[PDB]
């Protein structure tokens, strides 16, 4: 009878809300900011840790830390602060009356899931809890039951194929290349035009530049020749203190790392080759059904050239008699949370919650038996 | 991670 | 007054329908498919066993098992599933109101027939039942009363001679070489050109290739020399995921195992020598009547070169003053069922049904006294 | 329960009073006068040192010495005389019953603060004491919590930026150009019109002329051309002995040294360039908040042309999309004392006094740990 | 009179030497390494391709490619580089004066053998050449004339039965599951403890871990319970850059894929069931002689638990009245080369070399008539 | 045949000479001095700009400007004056007969290199020219082919790892913290003892004090306690006008900013953490070879405590089983020029000069294709 | 292989 | 530099 | 079958 | 001050 909570804890953004809703109620950056100076003015309330948007509004006097990197929680006190700010200050609910659904990347360490279960049952003690895979939730929100999901967020880009409700665990692929690597590469290549960004607040500024101005080129060499020929692709951005910068080919050289990882010195293949290799590792008789149901999800897949480029690259890789379709819904930035809300509201899901007596009898190892 | 990342 | 049911349970295909009809109403592959993975998507109805065409449409996530091998039922729960799907989901009738006619290969174990009688009388309890020999049904569907029937299906190739309505039991021959062995041999010899097929769904793909593209050579050495000389016999096939393969001499090297069993390491003789030896073991005065009435039946005899080759081989074996005729009707893939419908609709057949009180009095051993 | 004392000891003026008040009770010039002649008249009381206004009323027979130069105490006996006159003759209180709050310029020698603590604890022994930064007190009296303070008095012109109650110690700038240098430059350039001032009383007369008649030009070259064209900017001043002098361009050539230090042979930049360089040495995300909160304090910033000139120069230096606001309250001559009275009356300030047992345990080095 | 050369070109290791010797002279990894960066230092000799051990010693700046996968040569220029390094840099001989013996897996494509014949006759032009089956060479090195050989290397695991010098070609089984699949599965399951290996040099590191620390459990469930109970099976390994990792049940979960292929999503049966099915496909009267002569060969069969586990599984599958013996010589990592040296030194083998005039007369198709 | 010129244009020192020599012939400070007063004495030759040592010998009447800040040329007329003084007055050669080799920091703006090429080809027009990376030249002068170079000069501290002649461009780190920041921090903290330095000549005096008297402490807290305990670390320096100053803990608080950048309000990490993070961003198999080949170069690394401190900090950061070696040659102040002389004298370097016809054909953009 | 592997 | 230094 | 097949 | 003022 009690409303469940869905909390997608990504590497760069935390999206929390109630099950049965269409959009997450609280979307805030998952950062913890700490002051690096001394407060000489007394009388007003100055804190030691700023969490979320309050860290972003005061980032000029704070050092910002991400508790999650590549989908792995590195700082657990900061993650506890993130969860406390999500439960009490944003959603404004008591966590002991609502079951909580959490998401996790595939091919992750087991200790991450075990400590997540232990913290959820001992610090914010819930009646029930569950850990789900994000690409399965993206396919849940897509409304279909078959397809291969490429989910790319802030730390993890992973491909998961599912045929008729059955997952293919040997064809699941994970690549540690996402939007934070693109932000770092943009910080590196912005020094060519004479712009220097070194701090964490400057990293947030470069992330805003990448979100506002970058796009995926259909043909990389033709766009590079066009940018070298005329200054028609140049765009201007206004810095917070008043300076105006101009960028040219760096609008499309930054998301080209998704298709050519060797720009940042990585031996792995691109996302199109990863998707093709994940398709070819499945059985033959389902492969055509995976060719026409490519589903995109996550904030990294929101560049305004990526669907046509993915279609062209997969059509080049695949045999010519197959139909290639890329499904890119406009709400794919929040599709993991939408699928979590669909899953937590199902009547058949109420029997696979991990309850408190099961955790009391089994310890923090029941999550390896009742989940993926 | 702990042996080939950092994280 | 009630309409009888005719159910031919072959090794690879199940053909069921009503007596008095011209064609069987339900023809489906006799396979049981089971999922080898875990269903991560909840909400929709996922079963544990897929029977028939539903096993074929979802074979990329299923392991497929044949309950019948070489005309012998090995798995009885799967055979019960096949019979339940044939009665309730395909024919859509109640089995307790209709007598049922079943077929069996000659020289079979007695326990197969006894357990068939026990299952038909105790699980799908019929008013009456009967077991017939498939070659006698092929001669019934041919419309003649004399001749030697070579029936070759998916597990059994058997020769039965009948003269003037009298069978010759000492001249009945059975050879365990049929279409599944040809499919396995094609799967073995397709690796020479660089194509690998190892799974059960790939076995179904190879069976489809064998059904579509194979043919029987009139002269094997001349056709091998022609295939080695020019690429005029090569044909192309499109795989389900889009690849195109090309085959050459394997179009006629695959059904040559029927005439040369030593290709698969078998000491037995070919089907032409088996037919000639079955003719030679009969009485002399009927032998000429068996020379002009060779009747072909079964799906294995549907290669488009087999009648001329069989005629040439038997004419080589027989003395030159005898006339050799091979009867190959175009409907011989279903001729056993047609003869079963002819036999079950006869007015003189109604007194040799095995009724339920006879089964209650004599147990599951009456079928050895009221049948062949 | 006892009322604290706030004593701003500037380089030219001493302002002392009680905490919680709006205006300082005792404002007197910090000079010590000594007679340079022989007293031939006997019977009345002639002293050896005249302190404060009594030094100003009898300055024609006295040599006047400033104990503080450039915010650094040079003569400690004269400074002790100034403090004794402030405590006993002006405020008329016993210093052993009241804690005392003192001010100090940034980037000062440590020995000045240590000897201040030693004298306040051993000669005028207080229950408690504290040393504060004058620009932080100006921001306290402004009522806001963010902004960059330019404090210019008699010896020190310093810029201190503070964002959200946090100081920026690496962006604090100090320039040794203030009103005494302007008085010396006016003393130098008054000889062009035929007026000679060489003594200390004549220096006080020139300081009075500078306070009464000088102003900051909006455009220097246009005002030079206007002064050279017509005698409309000329003003007359009456000397104490009856002579009347007239000055022209020297009304605005004297505070132009604040914007062009090369008039007195200094390599440093102007106050507008120092303010801009202090702004650009901070973080980027706070710079806009420092652009609209420029706070002026001190008696040197009381020229009636300086706010518009600083606004014009900073608007020329800053990018055009930023808003520049100069906050010039009319009570900014005493704003350091007002902020000291605000700080000393706070309930949260009572736990950071430097008490007498702490000085007894730690010696005269505790002030480097309990203060800035 | 000239000494013949024996060159076993496996999927992961190349073993070359002279006929008549006991051990191969040159054993090196069959990899080709290419630099993925730009050489900024000039003067010294940097090459474009590094072959063999030089690829292993400099693998941190190279991308490594295997020219052979699953016993099939995919890259022919890299294979030519491997053969050139084996002939000129390791053996240090001229290939035109020595006949060369090569090995090949059964059930291979014909184009592989034809292109090997063409390359050894046209690029490294030999007086004579021959292609042999590796399991026949393992039985040659075993010293016996009957038995069933299970050869498992880096790409192919194949069973070949031979009775009294006669091979059984219809009972030869090939399974594409070997040590590279075990290395990939170990990479996949090492992410559970928090160790990430994604590059090719990290693949070599994981292969070294698998060679040093893995073993075959006698009972899988009992060993899993023992590993879950106490940390007595945990072992530590030192990485090349100094980190120490610890592994538990992954020591025996990695070679369990040989007996349970469904760990990597493969429908095939284990090696014990493959051996039992290869035995049961032979004639009955020889089957007992195949039960006591199970010969192991290849580097994959060097786990220190595999002989007892194979004995237990085959004894469970076989009837209880038969004797099961597993022959595991200590030199079985090089037994294919030893049998090649035994075969090439025989006086009766000198008449079945494929000479250069026979290749000139018949083209690159003589190898299908003079070999297996 | 013509001798090449090597000119290292650092942020604080210009070192020019001939290729093939051991030491640079002309080492002079890269400053331009201009008079800030009026010359009342006529007859002798007074110039408008003083370049080099003549700027240092007459710095009491000049304002000194550095044309290069943080390895970026800001004033191009002053840089042209520096190059003219280097070519004509110091080296005394015609620049049109000698190719010239120049150095540049990594991660620099492209316009700096382009304008360097344009000025070298159009104002001091050379037959050929080249731009090199300074850390690669330091590794050239070290004589080895592998290692990670930490080069710290007057504006840039950068780490570049090179393995077997191959650079690692994604692991190159640049930090804008060098000796000029240390001079500014010493100027800031010298005000605590009562010494004021504000002008450019006083900045040169403070730089001389820092070069003569500063050292790197092995343990910062123990040395701070030792300096607070007794006056055994105090040292005396004589000013040019006769005053003697004494400094205590400021001898080691000034180069501690290299390890703790937060002393000057910088969010970056120290040089030891930058070196460790540059090592850990490389491949694993080369990391050991980067642990024993740490090469120091530049004048900032000439403090007499820095090698032991860097060894201790890296040994604390690295795993305990690795060997840490810091290579600190005594000639490392000029090692960039020595490596430039080694590189320009190589016979294999003569084919990668940027010639004048290539500049005429391609414009000032060829330097991005023929260099780093 | 070429149709059902890779290789 | 030009946007985040000075230089 | 059960003695020389399988089946 | 004591070394570059006076004061
Ligand atoms: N419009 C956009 N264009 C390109 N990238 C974007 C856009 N919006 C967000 N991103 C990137 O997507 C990431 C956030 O996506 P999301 O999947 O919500 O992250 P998380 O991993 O926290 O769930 C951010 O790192 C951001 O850089
Ligand atoms: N057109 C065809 N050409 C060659 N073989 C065929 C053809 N049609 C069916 N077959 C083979 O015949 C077998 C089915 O024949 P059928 O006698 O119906 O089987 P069952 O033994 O199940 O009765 C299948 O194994 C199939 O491979
Ligand atoms: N109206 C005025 N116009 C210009 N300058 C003034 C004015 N009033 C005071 N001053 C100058 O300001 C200085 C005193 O300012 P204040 O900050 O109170 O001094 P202190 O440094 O002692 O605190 C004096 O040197 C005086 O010359
Ligand atoms: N001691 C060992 N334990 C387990 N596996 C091993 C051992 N030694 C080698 N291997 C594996 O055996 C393979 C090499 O065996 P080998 O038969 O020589 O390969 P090839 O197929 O090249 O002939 C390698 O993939 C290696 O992983
Ligand atoms: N003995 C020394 N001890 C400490 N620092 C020094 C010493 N000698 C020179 N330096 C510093 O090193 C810098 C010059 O180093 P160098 O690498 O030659 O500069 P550039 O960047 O011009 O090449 C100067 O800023 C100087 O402060
Ligand atoms: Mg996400
Ligand atoms: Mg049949
Ligand atoms: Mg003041
Ligand atoms: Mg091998
Ligand atoms: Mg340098």
């Amino acid at each position: 009878e009690t409303t469940a909570l869905v909390c997608d804890n990504g590497s760069g953004l935390c999206k929390a809300g109630f099950a049965g809703d269409d959009a997450p109620r609280a979307v805030f950056p998952s950062i913890v900011g700490r002051p690096c100076h001394q407060g000489v003015m007394v009388g007003m309330g100055q804190k030691d840790s700023y969490v979320g948007d309050e860290a972003q509004s005061k980032r000029g006097i704070l050092t910002l830390k991400y508790p999650i990197e590549h989908g792995i929680i590195t700082n657990w006190d900061d993650m506890e602060k993130i969860w406390h700010h999500s439960f009490y200050n944003e959603l404004r609910v008591a966590p002991e009356e609502h079951p909580t659904l959490l998401t996790e990347a595939p091919l992750n360490p087991k200790a991450n899931r075990e400590k997540m279960t232990q913290i959820m049952f001992e610090t914010f003690n819930v009646p029930a809890m569950y850990v789900a895979i994000q690409a399965v939730l993206s396919l849940y929100a897509s409304g279909r039951t078959t397809g291969i999901v490429l989910d790319s967020g802030d730390g993890v880009t992973h491909n998961v194929p599912i045929y008729e409700g059955y997952a293919l665990p040997h064809a699941i692929m994970r690549l540690d290349l996402a939007g934070r690597d693109l932000t770092d590469y943009l910080m590196k290549i912005l020094t060519e035009r004479g712009y220097s960004f070194v701090t964490t607040a400057e990293r947030e500024i470069v992330r805003d530049i990448k979100e506002k101005l970058c796009y995926v080129a259909l043909d990389f060499e033709n766009e590079m020749a066009t940018a070298a020929s005329s200054s028609s692709l140049e765009k201007s951005y206004e810095l917070p203190d008043g300076q105006v910068i101009t960028i040219g080919n760096e609008r499309f050289r930054c998301p080209e790392t998704l298709f050519q990882p060797s720009f940042i010195g990585m031996e792995s293949a691109g996302i199109h080759e990863t998707t093709y290799n994940s398709i070819m590792k499945c059985d033959i008789d389902i492969r055509k059904d995976l060719y026409a149901n490519n589903v995109l999800s996550g904030g990294t897949t929101m560049y305004p050239g990526i669907a046509d480029r993915m279609q062209k690259e997969i059509t080049a890789l695949a045999p010519s008699t197959m139909k290639i379709k890329i499904i890119a819904p406009p709400e794919r930035k929040y599709s993991v949370w939408i699928g979590g809300s669909i899953l937590a509201s199902l009547s058949t899901f109420q029997q696979m919650w991990i309850s408190k007596p099961e955790y009391d009898e089994a310890g923090p190892s029941i999550v390896h038996r009742k989940c993926f | 991670w702990x042996a080939x990342c950092p994280a």
